[PDB]
């Protein structure tokens, strides 16, 4: 049994998300198995959506109960999902299982789909703002720029024309629930040179032809 | 309504003997079940009703159930396992749940404590009305961190963004929280904290507006 | 005119176990012709009388008892039965005189998501006596501790859901019970067979 999802990759906020499912190796009009759909936020945990049966009732999580609906289609093998006014908390990887229920607490999904990402994002391409990230007053001190609020991926960052490479660790990005990303990018040095040393960090975001060189100085009290 | 509790990452040896507990008031009158799921990848069922079986399943897993704790016992853990681990039920109300989640590591390297770096929002940020915590986390393995934020010492839950780890160049693993305040939040608490906890061990970091 | 056998095993709706309907038959002529005949029936078994016997006795009331049960509980609607339909829900007497019909209602009383409107009595401290029905709620104690209506510790509900769902096993899955009680009372004739 194999179970396909189809549906848009991306919704603006606020919007329907729609998703249908389509099963090929039973039938969903056996009277022993649900057929739900589950959800994970990027490196989050589970949520189970709803489950449907052939018939048409079904039950939905408590916090998605108002804004989801679920429907079937015994015809063509398949049912979908519907999520109305979706914010982006929403952005997840949506898979649909098959849901086996015999006695009533035995409650499993027996084989899983390989699921769609669907980012909710009204993420139109935008430049990044860049802050430096200076160094605390109180051996090795660490300095940074926060690349803050672009679309879409990627930045690139160096740091001194990238003549300095050696303690740069340029670390991965963040999906906000604004739909743009943001990123951090810091070097660590010896202590002893915050002060005859400078340090500026060149930003290039390639969609929007943005390059942005910030110096990080230490901060004044 | 329940909530399934699973600790965030276990460690082993390659040959030993992993065990993963879940535990919850609704697993009285609640079963429990263990999928794997591999990064990129569908979740597989590999335990039916707490404890049995199925057909693809190799016997070195075994489940185990104990009051209102299930455990997932992996008898002579293989590099061939190392994933995310699930389990899972349905209450009387038919509300069916989901777990955090257990990411298992294979101790190839040594367990590396996390090095955590907290950063204030810059004084050119406050000046655009925009406030910006930034917590970077990074040398740590296994690859399985939890962030918690504090206002002072109390608990802050809104307006965290947090990353998944990532490996790094050295095989070790890297991530980073963010916490957007209001410039007068931040200017309002004496300090706000980064409480990074990697297997039972936590580290903290505290910054302050001067 | 006929009995109102329709009005019991064509409803609509049927009551939890614990609390078993009882419809009271009298000065009527009844046809058991059709009821035998049927094959919606599971399950139709007598005790002390043949089926095709009944189109030739005279009783005086005839009394229809209907509840739901899982199909594994249908063994225990039977004389000399024990567990806890027998026991604490429904009891029938040893020399029990009628039939017990019972058909698989799944498509009736089960709902997606559970239908928790079924319910049984799975505590009480002495066993029913025969056709004894307990509709209470009380809260059960098992021994002596404070609680006050709280579920607590030796404090719990009585009853308890079958939580009805169609992907149940046939075990599980609700089944519809009409038990025939047949009383040849000593008096005038109500009840014949015809």
């Amino acid at each position: 049994v194999q179970l396909v999802e189809s549906g848009p990759g991306q919704v603006k906020p606020s919007e329907t998300l729609s998703l249908t499912c389509t099963v090929s190796g039973g039938s969903i009009s056996s009277s022993s198995y649900y057929w739900g759909w589950i959800r994970q936020p990027p490196g989050k945990g589970l949520e189970w959506i709803g489950s449907i049966y052939y018939s048409g009732s079904a039950y939905y999580n408590p916090s998605l109960k108002s804004r989801v609906t679920i429907s079937v289609d015994t015809s063509k093998n398949q049912f979908s999902l519907k999520l109305n006014s979706v914010t982006a908390a929403d952005t997840a990887v949506f898979y649909c299982a098959r849901h086996a229920a015999p006695s009533p607490g035995d409650n499993w999904f027996d084989p899983w789909g390989q699921g769609t990402l669907v980012t909710v994002s009204s993420a139109s391409t935008k430049g990044p703002s860049v802050f430096p990230l200076a160094p605390s007053s109180k051996g090795t001190a660490a300095l940074g720029c926060l690349v803050k609020d672009y679309f879409p991926e990627p930045v690139t960052v160096s740091w001194n024309s990238g003549a300095l490479t050696s303690g740069v660790h340029t670390f991965p990005a963040v999906l906000q629930s604004s739909g743009l990303y943001s990123l951090s990018s810091v070097v660590t040095v010896p202590s002893s040179s915050l002060g005859t040393q400078t340090y500026i960090c060149n930003v290039n975001h390639k969609p929007s032809n943005t390059k942005v060189d910030k110096k990080v100085e230490p901060k004044s009290c | 309504q329940s909530v399934l509790t699973q600790p965030p990452s276990v460690s082993v040896s390659p040959g030993q003997t992993a065990r993963i507990t879940c535990s919850g008031d609704a697993l009285s009158t609640q079963n429990g079940n263990w999928y794997q799921q591999k990064p990129g990848q569908a979740p597989v069922m590999v335990i039916c009703k707490d404890s049995e079986r199925p057909s693809g399943i190799p016997e070195r897993f075994s489940g185990s159930r104990s009051g209102t704790t299930v455990t997932l016992t992996i008898s002579g853990v293989q590099a061939e396992d190392e994933a995310d681990y699930h389990c899972q039920s349905a209450d009387n109300r038919a509300h069916v749940v989901f777990g955090g989640g257990t990411k298992l590591t294979v101790l190839g390297q040594p367990k590396a404590n996390p090095t955590v770096t907290l950063f204030p929002p810059s004084s050119e940020e406050l000046q655009a009305n925009k406030a910006t915590l930034v917590c970077l986390i990074s040398d740590f393995y296994p690859g399985a961190v939890t962030v918690a934020w504090k206002a002072d010492s109390s608990p802050v839950k809104a307006g965290v963004e947090t990353t998944t780890p990532s490996k790094q160049s050295n095989n070790k693993y890297a991530a980073s929280s963010y916490l957007s305040l209001t410039p007068e939040q931040w200017k309002s608490h004496r300090s706000y904290s980064c409480q990074v906890t990697h297997e039972g061990s936590t580290v903290e970091k505290t910054v302050a507006p001067t | 005119n006929l009995c109102p056998f329709g009005e019991v095993f064509n409803a609509t709706r049927f009551a939890s176990v614990y609390a078993w309907n009882r419809k009271r038959i009298s000065n009527c002529v009844a046809d058991y012709s059709v009821l035998y005949n049927s094959a919606s029936f599971s399950t139709f078994k007598c005790y002390g009388v043949s089926p095709t016997k009944l189109n030739d006795l005279c009783f005086t009331n005839v009394y229809a008892d209907s509840f739901v049960i899982r199909g594994d509980e249908v063994r225990q609607i039977a004389p000399g039965q024990t567990g806890n339909i027998a026991d604490y829900n429904y009891k029938l007497p040893d020399d029990f005189t009628g039939c017990v019909i019972a058909w698989n209602s799944n498509n009736l009383d089960s709902k997606v998501g559970g239908n928790y409107n079924y319910l049984y009595r799975l505590f009480r401290k002495s066993n029913l006596k025969p056709f004894e029905r307990d509709i209470s709620t009380e809260i059960y104690q098992a021994g002596s501790t404070p609680c006050n209506g709280v579920k607590g510790f030796n404090c719990y509900f009585p009853l308890q859901s079958y939580g009805f769902q169609p992907t149940y096993g046939v075990g599980y899955q609700p089944y519809r019970v009409v038990v025939l009680s047949f009383e040849l009372l000593h008096a005038p004739a109500t009840v014949c067979g015809k």
